[PDB]
């Protein structure tokens, strides 16, 4: 009859909750380069969780930080899904 | 019926808030590359048939405004609504160029009950800004 | 590369 008036958000944040997020003055941030990446590989194939946990393992594996300054370099980043959805979304069709 | 509804008409809207230069009042600097990010999204929500619209450099007051007048459209023909966020920001919080918006305020214009044409629908907040101040340093596999 |  009534659903939440929460449901059906998804909060598709680029860094762990408490922390920093990368971004690189060339390639962009990290997180929205992997983003575009895997739903220009992706959006056809897989369901959008899936495109979006392909994101967090590009950010998690293939980015580090490199920094002059020794306090911000050689550090990492995770994005964080927050999914209030109650179906599969997936883009094509 | 395990899937959201996604041939409506339309896609539906990309809102894409792009925040590079900040007012000097602030005390913010400048997220060199952000166009970058932005001209990637727009290319790419393009190719998923959405309707992208790319703001730049927007206060906290135009950011409201925004959300807002875009809550307001007639979402009837539209599948989803996708709003990607690009700013500075701490938890809970995104800064337009002079100040801040709390990302509470910008979702809640689209909630199932103040946005009845989006009711059911997938509702998508792409945000790339800070969570905090911490360092992840990794671990070696 | 930088914090933001
Ligand atoms: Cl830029």
């Amino acid at each position: 009859h009534k659903i939440p008036v929460e449901a059906d958000f998804l909060y598709a944040y680029s860094t762990a909750p408490g922390y920093y997020s990368w971004r690189n003055s060339k390639d962009g941030s990290w997180f929205i380069q992997s983003l575009c990446a895997m739903l220009k590989q992706y959006a056809d194939k897989l369901e959008f969780m899936h495109i979006l946990t392909r994101v967090n393992r590009k950010v998690a594996t293939e980015f580090e930080s490199f920094s002059f300054d020794a306090t911000f370099h050689a550090k990492k980043q995770i994005p964080c899904i927050v999914s209030m959805l109650t179906k599969e979304l997936y883009f094509y069709h | 019926d395990n899937s959201y509804k996604m041939d409506y008409p339309e896609m539906g809207l990309c809102i894409i808030i792009n925040n590079k230069n900040f007012h000097k009042s602030t005390g913010m600097t400048s997220r060199s590359g952000t166009d970058v990010d932005a001209a990637n999204l727009r290319e790419t929500f393009r190719n998923l048939k959405y309707e992208v619209r790319n703001k730049n450099d927007l206060t906290r007051e135009e950011i409201v405004e925004l959300m807002r007048d875009v809550s307001k459209e007639d979402h009837s023909k539209r599948s989803s609504f996708v709003c990607v966020l690009l700013s500075h920001g701490e938890e809970g919080i995104i800064f337009g160029t002079n100040g801040p918006v709390d990302l509470k305020k910008i979702t809640n214009f689209f909630r199932g009950d103040r946005c009845r044409a989006l009711t059911g629908k997938p509702k998508l907040f792409i945000i790339q800004a800070c969570r905090g101040t911490e360092l992840d340093c990794g671990i070696e596999t | 590369d930088e914090v933001d």
